[PDB]
């Protein structure tokens, strides 16, 4: 977590009731007394005695420190890795289908190219023996 | 512009090109027109691997000269092919055809590129899987050595910051236990 | 072999990501954890001050 | 009804209104971030704020099976399904690579065929011109 | 609906350790953490 | 997943965009025809 105005962890986390943004009481008392109760970043007017509220952290549950080995962190890592791998698979299938579609087009145009090159080979051939016969006959 | 654009579209191709074997296969092709097509294709692979060296490709490959041509008659040839177009197949039809191909030869079989449609030899299939598995296992211990070396490097880089976290967690646990004892004492003392 | 290849490739990618952008994340995590340590410490100190106040007054 | 990106029922469904296509919100926003706001399958841009439309319906009652009423079976099920999905990803990547090589060889044959059509067209044209000159020089009876 | 007020913060980053970079490492961490916390729950029940 | 009118799987699913609510197409068409273009649950005008 980060405080908004100071960019750190607030010693006394106080919540703006109007917008729900995390503040620190001393810096925002400074801000309101030097800006006439103007919320930072917005045009809203904030009330320190009614529109501001601190944070109470009950310590009933034994607090697990935020480490990556923990099960909430591990399941967030699992769903993030699943997100990345599924989007990679989805992309790969997208240009795979694109490549297969232009592959079908490429195979059909290769068949057409084979047809026209057979036709042009036969045409060039019959032209060549026609020229040969004409040169033989024209003595 | 003289060079082909089909290999300019990267789509990782072979670094090694055998002009002799390719020309031998092209000459051994029984169809004359397709034989000429494969021969000029072999010349094209020789030209590509000669004047465009891939990383890992051997250098000093000899290029092959090609007679010059004109783009107008190139467009004329393309117009001949375009008027020899039949009806284009539907993308759903192509997808169904390739899905039937996948079902006949599953994802591993189509993933292995050594499975031609004429290769019914079980021994040749086993040999292909054996060669592919040997190359795969080569990749396994190469990437395993790389990953183990990098993990050891980052371990020796970050273990100093790793050691602090356990002590800080222990201090947090002691603090929470002391806080629970203090609040229980607070309630008990204030009532009494 | 292919499953192990994909797993090891993902492991190497995460290892490279931790090499290039892991130290700042470790620093900010340790900083947040010690901030929570400071919060628990001031809570216990406040309760101990309450005990000290009650004991001296009584 | 399944999501387009995963082929599964999305946990939080949204709808692209431009084509009326179901998507999952987190996957589609991550895709837009990676691809600079490009709708999958098409070229047109996608708006996750306005064009996306969530679906409010009843929750899907996925049955919890008696074999998967125990965390060892859950762990081996997740293990085998993750192995199968990552093997599917590796096999479709190898399929894309091999079909790219096949299309490379195919287009090598294609522009080789274009060049042979080119050369034989030039040879046919010069043969026709030479034959026309020969017939002009000769006296047809 | 009304008395609940959300906060607007950033994503708190948990640093991935060097050992837990592979999926099998994450899975064995999953089993180890599951064992540790179910043991904690059990021991909590009998100490209560 | 279920339809909001019959509680079954819609063969031709449609969504009212103004409320983002799934309906079956034939059922929502006949309901709008019967009740003069009014979406179920709401009092706004739904265009078929």
């Amino acid at each position: 977590m980060l405080c908004a105005l100071s960019g750190e962890i607030p010693e006394e986390p106080v919540v703006s009731k109007k917008t729900g943004v995390l503040f620190e009481k001393r810096l925002i008392l400074k801000y309101l007394e030097e800006h006439n109760n103007i919320e930072p970043g917005t045009t809203e007017e904030l009330d320190p005695e009614t529109d501001l509220l601190p944070i109470k952290t009950s310590r009933v549950v034994r607090p697990r420190p935020p480490n990556f080995t923990s099960i909430p962190s591990l399941l967030k890592a699992f769903q993030d890795e699943w997100d990345a791998l599924v989007l990679e698979t989805y992309t790969t299938r997208e240009q795979l289908a694109r490549v297969r579609e232009e592959l079908a087009t490429a195979l059909y145009q290769h068949d057409a190219a084979v047809r026209v090159i057979a036709r042009l080979t036969r045409e060039r051939d019959e032209a060549r023996e026609a020229l040969a016969r004409l040169t033989v006959t024209g003595a | 512009r003289r060079r082909t654009q089909v290999m300019q579209r990267e789509l990782p191709r072979t670094a090694v090109v055998d002009i002799d074997a390719l020309l031998r296969a092209a000459d051994e092709i029984e169809d004359p027109a397709r034989a000429l097509v494969a021969r000029e294709a072999a010349l094209l692979m020789a030209h590509d691997a000669a004047k465009y060296p891939l990383p890992g490709a051997p250098p000093g490959v000899k290029p092959v000269e090609i007679p010059r041509f004109s783009d107008d008659e190139l467009a004329e040839a393309r117009l001949q092919i375009l008027m020899e177009m039949k009806e284009k197949p539907a993308p759903e039809v192509v997808h169904a055809i390739w899905n039937r191909r996948e079902e006949n030869l599953n994802a591993l079989r189509l993933g292995l590129g050594y499975y031609d449609s004429d290769s019914e030899d079980g021994e040749d299939d086993v040999a292909n899987i054996r060669a592919t598995l040997e190359a795969a296992l080569d990749r396994l211990m190469a990437s395993a050595e790389k990953g183990n070396k990098l993990e050891k490097k980052l371990n020796l880089h970050l273990g100093g910051y790793k050691n602090r976290a356990e002590m800080l967690r222990k201090k947090l646990g002691e603090a929470h236990a002391a806080l629970e004892k203090a609040r229980n004492a607070l309630a008990g003392f204030q009532v009494l | 072999a292919y499953t192990a290849q994909a797993y090891l490739s993902a492991r190497r990618a995460h290892l490279a990501l931790l090499d290039t952008h892991g130290k700042n994340a470790w620093l900010i995590g340790n900083w947040h954890l010690e901030g929570e340590v400071k919060a628990v410490e001031k809570e216990l100190a406040e309760t101990k001050r309450e005990i000290d106040r009650v004991s001296l007054a009584r």
